[PDB]
């Protein structure tokens, strides 16, 4: 895992 | 016969024991044939075996019994609703007797990327190659082979796949029997899998190259595509050191001979922790020691540590059901950041963790928030559970649980937890039970964790030091528009006598409490290094007490401490519990800060206010604001160099301060960037750019029709994907509205930009004034085609909406957004992300109502 950008949400 | 089972969950009756899976996949026709031998046992009495299967055409379904190798036919029963099949077994099987069940079937390899999926691509030498793989978490395993697709059904697996010559067959268990056949159709066979869950089975087929070295008896190896086999030298070197760490820390060995991290050559891959067969997105494994940055390195380390630690938490010890999903992922995320703090102490990954926790509390404090332990009865409720709250809140507790109990006490509770439940199914309470085995005595229970697991959000600790006694009060962190109470592991720090570094720990567990201070103290900071998952709101005199302390010597506390204070006060000033002038009054010390972690978070909070103001119409107010913040950091910003020199932590601050002073235009920060860009642009991009200034430099240059048009050239051409992604950001930072729309419209149908990049574009376009209104317009005016290209409830369709609306702060906009979603369906209007978005804008208005008037009388 669930990585893309953000981390956060 | 109609379906004999009417519930979602499979009946406790039949239970698998041993799986045999034989497959013949046709990668060039996207189809395959397979056979499954299911060694089932009985526990109760029933006339039917009920298990999972979806999208299949089934040849024969045969039955059998013990010690009589004859097999009689038994018809089938599909329902496809819950994805269940049923064997109408002829002889009422009975408790204790094992039965073997064989099913042969035909089906499609998937066109999407979920389940047993295949895809094609091109070579270094432009030759169109092929590939296939699996992603089974959480409910996809049933789409491949008919089986007992629930996590609490562990068993053994014999996999065999009949591949072609140049291809490489891989699966969880190692190869042992490869037996070429008479058409050049080699067949491999893999060992009997250890006891593991259905969702954890993996097997892939594609042309690959290995790179291995066995340590302590275990073969670690980074398999991947031919060309990129040179860039995997950081992957392997790290996987060893980390496998070496986890085996030593857990006091359990990795129960396999081999460990395979395969870098799937596709951008839409699924990263997963399959036993022995770890999967990654190709981009996220390649680390070049020469051309790649810190963000490239940190990610590659962090993502491996997460996948590894998952072999213990999630593979060995697996949860009984998806309601306890956070048990794996919360633990994997904790061991992630924890392993690095022990072995990769250079990365300063605690900074990443802190900011991550920051952004988690901001989202957990909302109303849309759901408790990590949450009833899961549907299947979209399962997909849901794979969210930020599970990974990071879950992580936060284990940290809070860690730093409360001894570090050693935390490990023992783990080692024993890991020991007792190996190769079995877990519950939330069962972690807690083996967490109270000692000290040595059950000196404490973990009913304390039952408030943190069962109810959403986090406490707001309020503090009032009135001499030698410290009054504590807790309450739910709420955002204006009972229940609760927490078992809070309180910690505090102060200076007493001869700057006496006094710290202590407590446990407020009632609406009110009090802590007995040894001496009299001038300042007291509660919650050290934000180890506790809560926010502390001091009283007026004690806030101002800490602020005075920060202006004198702000190093009596850690960087985490200082960062935490900046976070908490701005977020309190948001809800109105504190005047915003005091938040800024606190950061005033920042002129004397050399630690990034406070600075980054302080630059975050102020940039948010700037952007919120800006999108209204208060350009003057917004611009006067960033200059106030600039003057604090003036020295540091000047003092920076445009190089790649320093510790990871320090190269981060460089990237931070530079990207800042250039965005709003402050000091020489531009021009320098503009100079560099001109040099880089001149040399056809043959000049190395310092990856710490790469993004800044790219962005500045992109403000010219020439430099912009150049950067577009170097996107449709060059291959460096981390560089490609820094270039795209620059492209969408252009103020020429036309160029921005051209980007979004293009990226949609994927003309010069892949559609996966579209979310990143719409977001980036919408953060800055010229694109702001234009981004949201693009979303509405193309909403239908947006819903086609992205599952109406995937991370992308949320990220877009939130990314393109979170800056609206007027009643008028609130109505516009709401009304647009209304005029779609209510089944879209009641969707978690869209209702949440409305809450953000509502809260944005509230922030303005509380602080805008206050802000104006500064200057
Ligand atoms: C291996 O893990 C077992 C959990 O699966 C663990 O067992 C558990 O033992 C505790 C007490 O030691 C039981 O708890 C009880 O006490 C509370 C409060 O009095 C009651 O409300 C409960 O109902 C219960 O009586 C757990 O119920 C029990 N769990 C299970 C599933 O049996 C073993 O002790 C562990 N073994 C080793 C060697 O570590
Ligand atoms: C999938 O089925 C096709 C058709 O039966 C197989 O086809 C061949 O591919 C090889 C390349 O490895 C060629 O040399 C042959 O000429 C192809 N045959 C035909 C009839 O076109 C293919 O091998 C099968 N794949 C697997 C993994 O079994
Ligand atoms: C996936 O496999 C199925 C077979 O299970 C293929 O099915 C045809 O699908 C249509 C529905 O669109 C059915 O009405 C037919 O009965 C199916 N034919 C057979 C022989 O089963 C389906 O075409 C495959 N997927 C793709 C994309 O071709
Ligand atoms: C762990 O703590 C326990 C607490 O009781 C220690 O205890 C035992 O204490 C009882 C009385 O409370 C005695 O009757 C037993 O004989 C003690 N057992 C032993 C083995 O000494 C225990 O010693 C502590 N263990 C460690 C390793 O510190
Ligand atoms: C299942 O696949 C076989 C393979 O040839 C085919 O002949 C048969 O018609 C299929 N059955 C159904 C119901 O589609
Ligand atoms: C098969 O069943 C017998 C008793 O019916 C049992 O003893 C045996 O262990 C079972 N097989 C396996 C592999 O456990
Ligand atoms: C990995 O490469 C080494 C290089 O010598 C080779 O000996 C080994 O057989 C390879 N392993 C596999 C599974 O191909
Ligand atoms: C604090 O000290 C007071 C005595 O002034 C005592 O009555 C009280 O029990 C103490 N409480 C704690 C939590 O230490
Ligand atoms: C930061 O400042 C403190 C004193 O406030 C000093 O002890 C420390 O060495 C400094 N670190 C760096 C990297 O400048
Ligand atoms: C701009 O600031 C940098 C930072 O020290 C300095 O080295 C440079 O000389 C300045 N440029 C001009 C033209 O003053
Ligand atoms: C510039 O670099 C690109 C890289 O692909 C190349 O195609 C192009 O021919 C180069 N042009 C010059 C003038 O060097
Ligand atoms: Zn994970």
């Amino acid at each position: 895992x669930k990585h893309h950008a953000f981390s956060f949400k | 016969k109609l379906f004999p089972w009417a519930q979602i969950r499979l009946p406790t009756a039949v239970v698998p024991l041993r799986y045999e899976l034989s497959l013949h996949p046709n990668l060039t026709s996207m189809t395959f044939r397979g056979s499954v031998t299911i060694s089932v046992q009985a526990l109760q009495v029933t006339w039917n075996i009920i298990l999972h299967s979806t999208g299949h055409n089934i040849s024969r379904v045969t039955f059998m019994s013990a010690v009589s190798s004859q097999e009689k036919q038994a018809e089938i029963l599909e329902y496809a609703y819950h994805g269940q099949i049923a064997i109408v077994a002829p002889e009422a099987l009975l408790a204790g007797h094992n039965y073997t069940l064989k099913i042969e079937y035909s089906a499609n390899i998937s066109s999407s990327y979920y389940g047993f999926y295949g895809f094609s691509y091109t070579d270094e030498s432009n030759e169109k190659k092929y590939f296939a793989a699996t992603q089974f978490e959480p409910l996809a395993a049933r789409s491949a082979f008919p089986c007992f697709d629930e996590p609490a059904f562990k068993a053994t697996f014999i996999i065999k796949i009949i591949r072609d010559e140049q291809y490489t067959a891989l699966s969880n268990m190692p190869k042992k029997s490869s037996v070429v056949l008479d058409d050049g159709l080699v067949q491999d066979e893999f060992s009997e899998s250890v006891k593991m869950s259905t969702y954890l089975v993996a097997f892939i087929v594609g042309e690959m190259k290995n790179l291995s070295q066995d340590v302590n008896g275990t073969l670690v190896s980074i398999y991947a595509v031919p060309e990129k086999i040179g860039q995997v030298h950081y992957a392997l070197e790290t996987t060893v050191k980390l496998l070496e760490f986890f085996q030593n820390y857990f006091e359990i060995q990795y129960p396999l001979k081999k460990l395979d991290l395969v870098a799937i050559p596709d951008f839409e891959a699924g990263a997963m922790e399959n036993w022995g067969l770890l999967t990654f997105r190709e981009e996220t494994l390649l680390y070049d020691s020469n051309t790649s940055s810190m963000a490239d390195r940190k990610l590659v380390t962090k993502i491996i540590a997460h996948e590894l630690a998952h072999q213990w938490f999630g593979n060995l010890v697996t949860m009984k059901w998806w309601n306890d999903l956070w048990l794996n992922e919360g633990f994997a995320t904790f061991m992630e950041y924890f392993s690095l703090e022990k072995i990769f102490k250079e990365l300063s990954s605690y900074e990443d963790f802190l900011d991550a926790r920051f952004k988690t509390m901001k989202k957990d404090s909302l109303n849309s928030s759901h408790p990590i332990s949450s009833s899961v009865q549907s299947s979209e409720q399962i997909e849901e559970m794979f969210d930020s709250l599970s990974y990071f809140k879950g992580s936060s507790l284990l940290l809070m649980l860690k730093t409360y109990l001894s570090e050693d006490v935390f490990q023992h509770a783990v080692v024993l937890y890991l020991h007792n439940h190996s190769y079995a199914s877990i519950q939330s309470d069962d972690l807690w039970d083996s967490f109270n085995e000692v000290t040595n005595q059950t000196l404490d229970v973990k009913r304390m964790m039952k408030t943190w697991t069962l109810q959403k959000g986090f406490p707001l600790v309020t503090v009032q030091k009135k001499g030698k006694e410290l009054f504590i009060q807790q309450e739910r962190f709420f955002l204006n528009m009972t229940s609760y109470l927490w078992h809070i592991p309180l910690s505090y720090v102060t200076e007493g006598r001869n700057y006496s570094k006094y710290q202590s720990v407590s446990l407020l567990d009632k609406k009110s409490g009090v802590i007995n201070l040894t001496e009299e103290v001038l300042w007291v900071k509660v919650n050290i290094n934000m180890n506790g998952y809560y926010i502390v709101h001091y009283a007026d005199d004690d806030w101002e007490a800490l602020i005075h302390q920060l202006k004198i010597n702000p190093y009596v506390l850690s960087d985490k401490d200082r960062a935490n204070l900046i976070n908490n006060i701005f977020e309190l000033a948001g809800l109105g519990k504190v005047p915003l002038k005091r938040a800024f009054d606190l950061i005033n010390y920042l002129g004397n800060e050399n630690h990034t972690a406070p600075i980054t978070e302080a630059l975050f909070q102020t940039d948010l206010i700037y952007n919120l103001l800006e999108k209204l119409g208060y350009m003057d107010l917004a611009s006067r604001l960033v200059t106030r913040v600039f003057k604090l950091l003036q020295n540091q910003i000047q003092q920076q160099t445009w190089t790649d020199e320093g510790t990871p932590s320090m190269r981060e601050l460089r990237s931070a301060l530079l990207e800042f002073a250039c965005t709003h235009n402050l000091g020489n920060c531009s021009t320098t960037a503009m100079k560099l860009f001109d040099d880089w642009m001149a040399s056809n991009g043959t000049q190395s750019l310092p990856t710490d200034v790469m993004t800044t430099v790219f962005k500045v240059g992109a403000k010219t029709d020439k430099g912009w048009s150049f950067l577009l050239g170097k996107y449709i051409s060059i291959g460096s994907e981390a560089e490609k992604n820094k270039i795209l950001e620059a492209l969408a930072s252009s103020e020429d509205v036309r160029k921005l729309y051209w980007l979004m419209k293009s990226s949609l149908n994927g003309d010069n930009f892949r559609t996966q990049k579209l979310s990143f574009i719409i977001r980036t376009v919408g953060r800055h004034f010229p694109g702001h209104l234009l981004a949201w317009d693009f979303v509405k005016e193309n909403w239908n085609k947006l819903v086609q290209k992205f599952p109406l409830g995937s991370y992308t369709i949320q990220n877009i909406v939130a990314g393109s609306t979170y800056l609206f702060s007027t009643k008028t906009h609130l109505s516009e957004v709401q009304a647009f979603f209304e005029n779609q369906s209510e089944a879209t209007f009641r969707l978690r992300c869209v209702q949440e978005a409305l809450e953000v804008i509502q809260l944005n208005i509230q922030w303005m109502e509380k602080n805008l008037k206050s802000l104006t009388w500064w200057l």
